[PDB]
RNA sequence: ACCCUUGGUCAGGUUGAAGAAUGGAGGACCGAACCGACUUACGUUGAAAAGUGAGCGGAUGAACUGA
RNA sequence: GAGUAGCGAAAGACGGGUGAGAAUCCCGUCCACCGAUUGACUAAGGUUUCCAGAGGAAGGCUCGUCCGCUCUGGGUUAGUCGGGUCCUAAGCUGAGGCCGACAGGCGUAGGCGAUGGAUAACAGGUUGAUAUUCCUGUACCACCUAUAAUCGUUUUAAUCGAUGGGGGGACGCAGUAGGAUAGGCGAAGCGUGCGAUUGGAUUCACGUCUAAGCAGUAAGGCUGAGUAUUAAAUCCGGUACUCGUUAAGGCUGAGCUGUGAUGGGGAGAAGACAUUGUGUCUUCGAGUCGUUGAUUUCACACUGCCGAGAAAAGCCUCUAGAUAGAAAAUAGGUGCCCGUACCGCAAACCGACACAGGUAGUCAAGAUGAGAAUUCUAAGGUGAGCGAGCGAACUCUCGUUAAGGAACUCGGCAAAAUGACCCCGUAACUUCGGGAGAAGGGGUGCUCUUUAGGGUUAACGCCCAGAAGAGCCGCAGUGAAUAGGCCCAAGCGACUGUUUAUCAAAAACACAGGUCUCUGCUAAACCGUAAGGUGAUGUAUAGGGGCUGACGCCUGCCCGGUG
C-alpha cells in the first residue's frame, strides 16, 4: 500500500503544460480516494501536497482486427503540490 | 409519430435486469434456461 | 340555502350550489388533519372492483370522534366548518380544559353553544348520551351499533332516527329508511338531526362538476356488445330482450333481494323498508 | 386504455354574472403556442408500414404535457 | 425490366490555394435563408460520434484532397453545481404473523423509492478539446486542534440536549391592483470617422460590474404572547389582569444604497514594441440623464371562490436526563464517492436509412402592432451530399383571363369573394342569458394650421392619447403580409365534451336531470380458493345496478302469460 496505487505517471502535452506549473499527473488505481493519493505521494516523494483532483474515464471501444474489445477503465488524479518536486526523470 | 420503445435505462433495468429475475422463482427460471443455452447476456 | 345561477351559459343553465353561509371558518386545523390518497376503485391487487370512481380534487381527512368518549368535560363550539368527505358539515369543539376535536354538525349548532358527552348529560341538540337515558320520542344521530365502536348509523346530511321504545337490553329505533331495528342500550347516540338539510336539493349542471367529486361516466348497459353485458348487442337499439333487466355480472337487478340469509341481525329487525 | 403520487404549460384581446358606478363569473367569445384529424388536393415500389400542403376544431378545462 | 425509375422540401455565383484528380475540400468578397428560431442552454436517450495530425478501399444516394468514415495520439479536474450522503408521497418490499394442494398470496413494525421538501461560490481569465470543477481575486458552510479575556453549587450554567410533546415546514383555482427590477428606447460623457455620385457637415459605435458583508425597506402579517393559573414540561394546547386597538413602531416577514472598496482585475476601444511575419505587448481609457417596463420578483401576498386544495425531515423552543465544562473577541488545519467530453426540434435520440414524422423545460432583441400574429432585420447559425442544358407532350404547385356567372356536378367539391381598426345601425325568436360581429351603410393616405388632454417633473424635456380646420397626391391610402362570406327553412341530437391509433367523428357514447330497484353496515355490489381488500376510513340527503337522457306540457289501457 501507498505504492500499489500509483500505477504509472502520465506524460503528454497537457500534462507537460501542467508540469510547467507544480501540477503533476498520475495514473492511479481505480479503487482509491483523493486522501489516499495525497498520503501516498507525500509518503513516497516526501512532498507536501496542497490539493488533488480525481476523474474516472469509461472503458473505450477498441477493435483489433476482427475482434472487438474494450480498453481498461481508468482513474486519473492531478496533484498541485506547493513545495517539492515529483521528479519523473 | 410516437413509435414504440421510448428508451429508459431505469425502467429497462427495473422491469428486467438481474435482481428482478432473481426476485421470483419464474425469474430464476429464465436465468436457468439462459445458462443451459450458454447465453452471454443473461438479463 | 340554495343559490340559483342565472343562465349565462348553456352548460350552466339549471345549476345550483350551496350558499355556504353556515360555514364560519374556511380553513382546517394542522393537528386534526391526516392524508387521504384517492384509490379510484382499485384493490390490494390493483384491479377495478367498484366502477365509476377516478380522478378528483385532492382532499384531506378530518379525523373526528364519532365515539363521543370524553365524559363530563364540557365543550365549546368554536367554528362550524366545511368538510369535503361528507354531505354534512363538521364543528370544531374545544373542551373545557384544552383538548379540541371535531364532531358532526347538528341542525342548529351555533358558535358559542356548549356540548356535554356522558350519561348525566341533558337532552340538547349536540350532547351525546347512551340510549338507556334517551327519552322515547327523541331524534338521534350517530347511533353506535356495538358498545364503544363509535357512530355507524345516521350520519349523512339530514339523517335522524327516532327512539321508539325499550325492550330489555335493546331500544327500538326507526332508522331513516323505515326499518325498526333494535340497538343495544349501552350504545351512544347524539340528540338532533345532522345539518346541510339542503344538500339533497342541489343541482350539479356541468358534466365536469359531477366529474369533480370523483365520479366517472357510467355506460348504460344497453349499448355494450354481447361479450360485455347481458343487454348488449342487437342490430339497432333494442329493448331488454330477457325476462328481467340484468346486471353486468349476470344477476337479476330489478327486484332480486340480495341480503344474505341466516345473519345474526335477523332477530333484531321488527319491520323493514328499503 | 384507465388510474395513483409529484411537477410543468396555456401570447394577446373581448364580454361583463352574483354581490349608474363598482365587481371580475363562465366545461363564456375571437385568436397564437399546444393538442386534434373535418374537407380537399398531393402522395400510393411514398420523404412517411398513415404523412405533407392548404384550409379546419378546442384553446382556464370532462384541457394539454413531463417524471 | 435498363443504363430505365430514383438521387429524399431550399440559392448560389466568382477570385485565390491545395492536389494525380475539384460545381462538390480550405480562405476571401458578394448574394441569399432563419431569426418565439435552423440561435443559445439544459434534461431524457445514445455512448467516444468530442479534439489535433494523417489517409481514401469501403460508408457518404454524385464527386471528394472532405466528414458523424478509417489509422495514430489525445481530451471530462467541484466541501459549495446535480445525486450519494438528509426526508418522505404514489408504489414496491416486509422479520414475526394471517391465509394457502406444493408453488406461493397478503400484511404489521421497519426499510426502499423523486417527478417534491432541506442543504454553504460569485465574477473574470484561460486551451485544440474541460471548467459555479482549473487558475486570479474575494467568500461562505461544516468539522478538528491550540488559545480565551473569567461563564461559574456543575442540579441549574458561558450553556450540553432525545428516538418523546408541541410549534413550524405546509402547499388549491381565478382575478385585479401596487412598489421598485432585468429588458428595450431617446438624449449628456466617451470614442473614430467627416466621405470623389447631386448635395450636407449638432454629419456610426460605446455608455460598465457579483456572491459575500451591512447600513437602509416598498406593497406585505400578526398580539394578548401580558404577570399568576390547568407518564410532565414555568415558552408551547387551554385561562385572568395593567400600559391597552400606541405603530410610539414592540414583533415576524422582505429583487433596495449617495463620500469609500471605486486615481482598481473588466475597464464595446484605434494610443503602445524589437515583435507575438506584424497576426501582438505594455499601459491608457467614458459610464450620465429620463423615459417606457414585464409573462420576472415581492407572492397564493391580497381579494374572491368551491371543487376545499401531500407527507416526513432540516429548523425552532420544551422537558425527560447528562455533566465540572470553552464561549468569547483569535490563529492554524481538514473536508470523501458518483456525474462532468460530445449530440440533445437532432446526420450522434425513437422511427431498418446522413428518413419532409415524434422528442419535456429555460432565455428569447429591433421596426410594425394589442400580441410569443404578420413582413424585414439584429445577436447568432445556414445555403440542405448530385449537376449542366432545353424551356415539347403529359402530370404536379402557382398567377392571370374577354362576355356569361353554378348553365358543371350526386352535391357550389375545389377555387373565388368577406376579413383589420373607428363611427353609425341590427329583425323575427328567446329558457331574457342570447340571437349578434346579426343583417346593412360610411371612413382610413400625406402635409400644414390649430389646440385640447393625464404621465413621470423643480422645470426643460420625455412618454401615450384627442378635437376642429385648411390643403396635397395616386387607379387605388388597414396601397404589401397577417385577421369572419352571409341569409331564409327543415330533420337529428339539448349544449362543452368522447369514440373505431391506421377507410365511419355522427343522428352513435357521455352528460346535467328524471325514474325504478337493491342495500341497516363484516351493507349491498365487486376482486380473490382464503387471508386480505375496493366500496369507505362513506352510513339511506350514502353506496351498487337497470332504464331514460337539458328544459317545458305530459307519460293512456291491460296482471291473462312470464320475471
Ligand atoms: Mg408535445
Amino acid at each position: 500500500e501507498a505504492r500499489d496505487i500509483l500505477k504509472r505517471p502520465v506524460i503528454t502535452e497537457k500534462s507537460s503544460e501542467a508540469m510547467a506549473e507544480d501540477k503533476y499527473t498520475f495514473d492511479v488505481d481505480t479503487r482509491v480516494n483523493k486522501t489516499q493519493v495525497k498520503m501516498a505521494v507525500e509518503e513516497i516523494f516526501n512532498v507536501k501536497v496542497a490539493s488533488v483532483n480525481i476523474m474516472n474515464y469509461k472503458p473505450k471501444k477498441k477493435r483489433m482486427g476482427r475482434y472487438q474489445g474494450y480498453t481498461n477503465k481508468r482513474r486519473k488524479a492531478i496533484v498541485t503540490l506547493k513545495e517539492g518536486s515529483i521528479d519523473l526523470f | 409519430v410516437k413509435r414504440t420503445y421510448q428508451p429508459n435505462k431505469r425502467k429497462h433495468s427495473k422491469v428486467h435486469g438481474f435482481r428482478k429475475r432473481m426476485s421470483t422463482k419464474n425469474g430464476r427460471k429464465v436465468l436457468a434456461r439462459r445458462r443451459r443455452k450458454g447465453r452471454k447476456v443473461l438479463s | 340555502a340554495i343559490k340559483k345561477y342565472k343562465p349565462i351559459t348553456n352548460g350552466r343553465r339549471n345549476m345550483t350550489s350551496l350558499d355556504f353561509a353556515e360555514i364560519t371558518k374556511t380553513t382546517p386545523e394542522k393537528s386534526l388533519l391526516k392524508p387521504l390518497p384517492k384509490k379510484a376503485g382499485r384493490n390490494n391487487q390493483g384491479k377495478l372492483t367498484v366502477r365509476h370512481h377516478g380522478g378528483g380534487h385532492k382532499r384531506q381527512y378530518r379525523v373526528i370522534d364519532f365515539k363521543r368518549n370524553k365524559d363530563g368535560i364540557n365543550a365549546k363550539v368554536d367554528s362550524i366548518q366545511y368538510d369535503p368527505n361528507r354531505s354534512a358539515n363538521i364543528a370544531l369543539v374545544v373542551y373545557a380544559d384544552g383538548e379540541k376535536r371535531y364532531i358532526i354538525a347538528p341542525k342548529g349548532l351555533e358558535v358559542g353553544q356548549i356540548v356535554e358527552s356522558g350519561a348525566e348529560a341533558d337532552i340538547k341538540v349536540g350532547n351525546a348520551l347512551p340510549l338507556q337515558n334517551i327519552p322515547v320520542g327523541t331524534v338521534v344521530h350517530n347511533i353506535e351499533l356495538k358498545p364503544g365502536k363509535g357512530g355507524q348509523i345516521a350520519r349523512s346530511a339530514g339523517a335522524s332516527a327516532q327512539v321508539l321504545g325499550k325492550e330489555g337490553k335493546y331500544v327500538l329505533i326507526r332508522l331513516r329508511s323505515g326499518e325498526v331495528r333494535m340497538i343495544l342500550s349501552t350504545c351512544r347516540a347524539t340528540i338532533g338531526q345532522v345539518g346541510n338539510l339542503q344538500h339533497e336539493l342541489v343541482n350539479v349542471g356541468k358534466a365536469g362538476r359531477s366529474r369533480w367529486k370523483g365520479i366517472r361516466p357510467t355506460v348504460r348497459g344497453s349499448v355494450m356488445n354481447p361479450n360485455d353485458h347481458p343487454h348488449g348487442g342487437g342490430e339497432g337499439r333494442a329493448p331488454i330482450g330477457r325476462p328481467s333487466p340484468m346486471s353486468p355480472w349476470g344477476k337479476p337487478t330489478l327486484g332480486k333481494k340480495t341480503r344474505r340469509g341466516k345473519k345474526s341481525s335477523d332477530k333484531l329487525i321488527v319491520r323493514g323498508r328499503k
